[PDB]
């Protein structure tokens, strides 16, 4: 998880495509092996009988996702990355968002529009297996706070001083401090009124 | 490989034993204990075969997304030359049939109008009777090559699914071999008969903007065919005249498919390609 700083801010469309399809295919293999799914089918194949279909959900247009403005985009090795609208009228219970990998067992008798009939709740990863040393740890308290640490119209950082005071008083084991530490959306910096460099 | 068989070629079998019970729907059967008992003879010309061009109209069920076949039409040519020019006319007989899926009440005096016009058509009460009649007809005609549009992906699959759901008698009549249990089937469905999709063959031969039937007819035969949207035929069933118009349109579509196949002469091309390559003609088509 990024011991070093970084490499680039240069993107390549084919490589982003490879990342996306790799994510889809990995989630698909995991779900298929867990659910013992027989076999996936291409999105554009017109199949009369209900056929399981794999792919990531997406919004048809550029706006907020609507319950009847949803398409399924498949993987390359099964559907060649094709897209197909999905109809949720028949589906009973669901919870979707753009870019989530799903296996939908809807019926698609025309090949141009799928109608959902059941959604497969995705399976979480296995937990972290502890060891004897892990159980050998006494109770420890953890602090967690998230910025910004100054009010919308201040630089005195009084909230940070109060947080430091409580940290000193409680003497917690580990303290997690999230950013931002000088918010980019702060009106003070958004208007570049500061007399010192950001760094 | 062992018998040195190179595509369709006259094969002569020695010591043909006649099996006690039929195993297929063909008129003649024979037995061969070992593959070596059959040899290949070359100096003979191919015989003419039977070609049936078929087209049907499916409709999504009103309730929930299920295809339903309502109208069928098919042209036949018993003696179809495979080396000479495509016979003109490309057919000498045909048959059509229509049915009401679940609630599409027949227009009043429908069969009366049919008999008044005295055109070749039969009325089937339900999808089951439609499929039964079609299977009986195809078995009685035993077409070696069945040609259609979108048979590879859409028409054949929906036909098989409707037959299975309706449990029509002798589902195996489609293929020449008889099998008791439904198959589940890339080519096992039509064992014995040569399915030819005009779109794939045209894509093999010519280049077009899109290989949909209308575009193919435009670019090939330089003629226009009226497209009947499936969404408008929901009320189509309440009036005899427009129903007969739809039936005649299906017949016209079958004629167009047959004419495309004949003028593009895909059959002799497949013969020669298979003979050159030696593979199975079904895999070629």
């Amino acid at each position: 998880a990024l011991t070093g700083s970084y490499k680039s801010m240069f993107q390549k469309l084919p490589d982003i495509r490879e990342v996306l399809t790799c994510k889809i295919e990995e989630l698909g293999s995991e779900l298929k092996e867990h659910y013992k799914i027989e076999a996936f089918t291409p999105l554009l194949a017109p199949a009369q009988e209900p056929v399981t279909l794999l792919g990531q959900i997406g919004c048809d247009s550029n706006g907020k996702l609507n319950n009847k403005s949803v398409i399924l985009e498949g993987d390359r090795e099964h559907s060649s990355g094709a897209q197909i609208p999905v109809d949720l009228s028949e589906l009973k219970e669901y919870s979707l968002f753009p870019g989530q990998v799903v296996i939908m067992e809807g019926i698609n008798t025309t090949g141009r529009k799928l109608v959902a009939t059941k959604l497969y709740e995705g399976v979480p990863l296995p937990f972290y297996q502890p060891t004897e040393e892990d159980a050998d740890f006494e109770q420890s308290m953890v602090l967690v706070a998230c910025g910004p640490y100054t009010t919308s119209d201040s630089i005195t950082y009084d909230p940070l001083l109060d947080l430091i005071a409580v940290i000193n008083h409680d003497r917690p084991d580990v303290c997690i401090l999230f950013g931002p530490f000088l918010d980019a959306k702060h009106e003070q910096v958004e208007n570049c009124l500061l007399t010192s460099p950001f760094e | 490989m062992n018998r040195k068989i190179k595509g369709p070629c006259w094969l002569e079998v020695k010591s043909p034993q006649l099996l006690n019970q039929p195993v297929s729907w063909c008129k003649v059967e024979a037995m061969a204990l070992k593959p070596d008992l059959v040899n290949v003879i070359k100096d003979v010309s191919p015989p003419p075969l039977v070609v049936m061009a078929f087209s049907m109209k499916t409709m999504q069920n009103a309730k929930n997304h299920q295809n339903e076949i309502i109208a069928m039409a098919a042209l036949v040519h018993h003696s179809f030359a495979l080396d000479k020019a495509a016979p003109k006319p490309p057919f000498q007989s045909h048959f059509c049939v229509v049915s009401k899926p679940k609630d599409c009440i027949f227009p009043y005096a429908f069969k009366e109008v049919i008999e008044k016009k005295n055109v070749k058509v039969e009325v089937a009460a339900t999808e089951r009777t439609l499929l039964g009649f079609f299977l009986a007809k195809v078995h009685k005609i035993d077409p070696d090559i069945i040609v259609g549009h979108n048979i590879y992906g859409f028409e054949l699959e929906v036909l098989l699914q409707r037959i299975n759901v309706c449990k029509a008698p002798h589902w195996s009549k489609i293929g020449r071999l008889k099998r008791s249990n439904m198959p589940k089937g890339e080519r096992n469905a039509t064992c014995g008969r040569m399915i030819c999709d005009v779109e794939i063959s045209a894509k093999e031969l010519i280049r077009c903007k899109s290989y949909h039937l209308s575009e193919l007819v435009q670019q090939i035969l330089k003629t226009e065919r009226v497209v009947i949207p499936m969404e408008n035929i929901q009320n189509m069933y309440s009036e005899s005249s427009q129903l007969l118009y739809l039936l005649e349109h299906t017949w016209k579509d079958a004629k167009f498919i047959l004419q495309i196949m004949c003028e593009l002469n895909v059959l002799p091309l497949a013969l020669q390609i298979t003979n050159i390559a030696g593979n199975i003609m079904s895999r070629t088509l």
